[PDB]
């Protein structure tokens, strides 16, 4: 029905927080799944840039 | 519900209620043949009266 | 610690008798894994052990 | 199976088979007992008759 993209950049350790229930760093005051979310979280190394 | 968050214990809850849900329908179904033995024996009572 | 044991001799400090807060331990995130077990992290807080 | 692949999709099926088949079976435990109470009134008819 709809699709959005949430875009955002954080250390290769932390990127193990962002899945449905889940907490710590980013998941507790950054940015949080819900518990029934349906999508896909894509990330890849940046530190090209 | 004090020790474990959501998604962890929505899996120890799910199966407690497995396990009663399916100790309640035993009881029931127990019940509903002794009412059946217990009707039976009414039926008889009523004849003999 | 300033040094740890050798995992062959790993050392049991006894913790008792005293008030803890396990959100400065999670919180503060110098750490990197920080794997709870049978207890959340979060409600951690908020039991006595 | 129009959403999540195989393995993922079982565990979710696994889930839909095993509350529809307790549902089938508590249906057919209490038509067996319903059959027995008409199977006794159908006796009770025979006498009569």
């Amino acid at each position: 029905t709809n699709v959005y993209a949430d875009s955002f950049v954080i250390r290769g350790d932390e990127v193990r927080q962002i899945a449905p229930g889940q907490t710590g760093t980013i998941a507790d005051y950054n940015y949080k799944l819900p518990d029934d979310f349906t999508g896909c979280v894509i990330a890849w190394n940046s530190n090209n840039l | 519900l004090s020790r474990l968050d959501k998604v962890e214990a929505e899996v120890q809850i799910d199966r407690l209620i497995t396990g009663r849900l399916q100790s309640l329908q035993t009881y029931v179904t127990q019940q509903l043949i002794r009412a059946a033995e217990i009707r039976a024996s009414a039926n008889l009572a009523a004849i003999k009266m | 610690a300033t040094r740890f044991a050798s995992v062959y001799a790993w050392n049991r400090k006894r913790i008792s008798n005293c008030v803890a807060d396990y959100s400065v331990l999670y919180n503060s995130a110098s750490f990197s894994t920080f794997k709870c077990y049978g207890v959340s992290p979060t409600k951690l807080n908020d039991l006595c052990f």
